[PDB]
């Protein structure tokens, strides 16, 4: 929050509008998610896939 | 006359039949320890011999 001040000779504000009270806020949110995909045959990694990791 | 009795009822015994077999010889005969274990993940899919 924020606030102003007044600058009177005798300190009497009578007629004048005082602070008023403002509350904001941030807004966090979630998006899209990253996704890695593979795929392959049976006899692929039979007779053709070594070293797999 | 008739009698119709429908008390008996059809059941199936829980036994099977003997069936037909034959016979592997072929496969006993031909050689096997030349192509055993030969093909593999590093291989592919064919593997070559030499000739004399």
């Amino acid at each position: 929050h924020q606030f102003s001040s007044l600058r009177t000779p005798t300190g009497d504000i009578s007629g004048q509008n005082k602070n008023n009270l403002i509350s904001g806020k941030a807004t966090g949110r979630v998006g899209n998610y990253i996704t890695v995909a593979v795929e392959y045959q049976q006899l692929e990694e039979a007779i053709k896939l070594n070293q797999l990791e | 006359p008739n009698n119709l009795d429908s008390n008996v009822s059809q059941i199936v015994l829980k036994k099977f039949l003997p069936g037909f077999m034959s016979d592997l010889v072929l496969a006993k005969t031909v050689d096997r320890q030349l192509l055993a274990g030969e093909i593999n993940s590093s291989t592919g899919d064919s593997v070559s011999f030499k000739r004399p």
